[PDB]
C-alpha cells in the first residue's frame, strides 16, 4: 500500500506569513495517462472535509490563489502564500489513482499572535433541575484567549480540588485567532449542599494577576 | 447544490450489522461513481469502499473486503453501506463521498460506534450565571449520553457569533458529556431570548432549551 508521511504535523504560523506543507509517499504516484491523482483536503473543525486542490496544482474553484499545490515523485507540498483566518484546519493529502486508496496522517494548522488575549471568566451554578436528579455540575467558562496554556483551579471553601473536573477546549475561532476552554466540576447533590463557596481561579498570560470567579450555594 | 444527506449515527454491538444511508441531490447521480471514508477516533482518514456508477464495480480493502458491502439505488439517488461483523476498530466517522477516489464532494458523516455498551440519552440543563459587565454568558450543559454525537444550535441556527460548542468530554461512567455557550453584550440580555437546540440521533432525543438570563 502507499504510505504518505506529512511534516509537520502540528503547524503554527503567525497570521499573513507563508506556511508549508509536505506529504511524502512510499511510492511514486506518477500513474499512466500522465496524470497526477495527489490530492489535499481541508477540515474545518465540525466540518465536512472540502477538497482544496485535487491534482498536484490544480486548485478547486472558489480557493484563493494563496494555495498552491506543487510536487512530482516521492515529495509534495501544500504552500499558502499569506496564511488568512479561513485557512486554520486539519490539512489531509491523499492519493486517489490506486487501491486501495490512502491518505495522509493529517496537518493541524493553528494561527500564531503577536499579543496576548485575556481569558473572561464566568461560573455556572447548578441547575435547580440538575440538583433534583442528585448531581450537581458547575462549569467555569474561559472565553476567547491566546495563547492556549491557562491554569484552571476549582476551589470549594478554599479546598483545593483535583480528579473530580473536565476540561474542553474549543478548536482556534477564525475571527481573532483566540481559544475558549470549559471546566466542569461534578459533584453529588449531597456533597454539593454540604458547602457554600464555589470558586474557579485562572491564571494566564493575559492577566496580570490570578482572577478568582465565585459563588455562594445559598446567597445566590 | 450538490448535497449528500447521510442517516442518523448509531451504536452497534460488536460483531453486530448496520446499514448507512446517503441521499445524493442536486447532480446527475447516476454519472458518478460514490465512496465511503471513514474518520477514526484519532482523526485519520481511512478509504472503505467505493463503487461504479452504475454498481457493476464495487472496491474494497482487505481490512473490510467480506464484511461491508456497497450498493446504489440509481433511481432513489440513495448509496448504501452494509456492514456486517463489526469491530471495535470500525468505529468511526462514516463519510459519503462522490467520485471513486477523486472525493470532490463530501457529506456531513454518520458516526458509528461499536460496543457492548447500551444508548443513553442525554438530560440538557441551562447555564447561567448567579448574578465585567460588557459581556454577559448563557450556556446549556448536555450531560451523560451514549455514544456520539451530540449536536447543538442556538436559536434554530439564527445565532452563530459568539457561540461556543465544545468537544465533548468522557466521564468515568463511561458516559460523554459536553457544554455549549453564548457570550453576548449585557445589553442584549434585554430583549432577546436564547434557546440551544440539542440533537442526540443515536437515542432520538430532540430538545430545546431557553436558557434564562438569572438564576432561580
Amino acid at each position: 500500500d502507499i504510505e504518505l508521511t506529512q511534516s509537520p504535523l502540528t503547524l503554527s504560523v503567525i497570521i499573513g506569513q507563508p506556511a508549508s506543507i509536505s506529504c511524502k509517499s512510499s511510492q511514486s504516484l506518477l500513474y499512466s495517462d500522465g496524470t497526477t491523482y495527489l490530492n489535499w483536503l481541508l477540515q474545518r473543525p465540525g466540518q465536512s472535509p472540502k477538497r482544496l486542490i485535487y491534482l498536484v496544482s490544480k486548485v478547486d474553484s472558489g480557493v484563493p490563489d494563496r494555495f498552491t499545490g506543487s510536487g512530482s515523485g516521492t515529495d509534495f507540498t501544500l504552500k499558502i502564500s499569506r496564511v488568512e483566518a479561513e485557512d486554520l484546519g486539519v490539512y489531509y493529502c491523499w492519493q486517489g489513482t490506486h487501491f486501495p486508496f490512502t491518505f495522509g496522517s493529517g496537518t493541524k494548522l493553528e494561527l500564531k499572535r503577536r499579543t496576548v488575549a485575556a481569558p473572561s471568566v464566568f461560573i455556572f451554578p447548578p441547575s435547580d433541575e440538575q440538583l433534583k436528579s442528585g448531581t450537581a455540575s458547575v462549569v467555569c467558562l474561559l472565553n476567547n484567549f491566546y495563547p492556549r496554556e491557562a491554569k484552571v483551579q476549582w476551589k470549594v471553601d478554599n479546598a483545593l480540588q483535583s480528579g473530580n473536573s473536565q476540561e474542553s477546549v474549543t478548536e482556534q475561532d477564525s475571527k481573532d485567532s483566540t481559544y475558549s476552554l470549559s471546566s466542569t466540576l461534578t459533584l453529588s447533590k449531597a456533597d454539593y449542599e454540604k458547602h457554600k463557596v464555589y470558586a474557579c481561579e485562572v491564571t494566564h498570560q493575559g492577566l496580570s494577576s490570578p482572577v478568582t470567579k465565585s459563588f455562594n450555594r445559598g446567597e445566590c | 447544490q450538490v448535497q449528500l444527506q447521510q442517516s442518523g449515527g448509531d451504536l452497534v454491538k460488536p460483531g453486530g450489522s448496520l446499514k448507512l444511508s446517503c441521499a445524493a441531490s442536486g447532480f446527475s447521480f447516476s454519472s458518478y461513481g460514490m465512496s465511503w471514508v471513514r474518520q477514526t477516533p484519532d482523526k485519520r482518514l481511512e478509504w472503505v469502499a467505493s463503487i461504479s456508477s452504475g454498481g457493476r464495480h464495487t472496491y474494497y480493502p482487505d481490512s473490510v473486503k467480506g464484511r461491508f458491502t456497497i450498493s446504489r439505488d440509481n433511481a432513489k439517488n440513495t448509496l448504501y453501506l452494509q456492514m456486517s461483523s463489526l469491530k471495535s476498530e470500525d468505529t468511526a466517522m462514516y463519510f459519503c463521498a462522490r467520485q471513486e477516489g477523486d472525493y470532490d464532494d463530501w457529506g456531513q458523516g454518520t458516526t458509528v460506534t461499536v460496543s457492548s455498551a447500551s444508548t443513553k440519552g442525554p438530560s440538557v440543563f441551562p447555564l447561567a450565571p448567579c448574578s465585567s459587565e460588557s459581556t454577559a454568558a448563557l450556556g446549556c450543559l448536555v450531560k451523560d449520553y451514549f455514544p456520539e454525537p451530540v449536536t447543538v444550535s442556538w436559536n434554530s441556527g439564527a445565532l452563530t457569533s459568539g457561540v461556543h460548542t465544545f468537544p465533548a468530554v468522557l466521564q468515568s461512567s463511561g458516559l460523554y458529556s459536553l457544554s455549549s455557550v453564548v457570550t453576548v453584550p449585557s445589553s442584549s440580555l434585554g430583549t432577546k431570548t436564547y434557546t440551544c437546540n440539542v440533537d442526540h440521533k443515536p437515542s432520538n432525543t430532540k430538545v430545546d432549551k431557553r436558557v434564562h438570563h438569572h438564576h432561580h
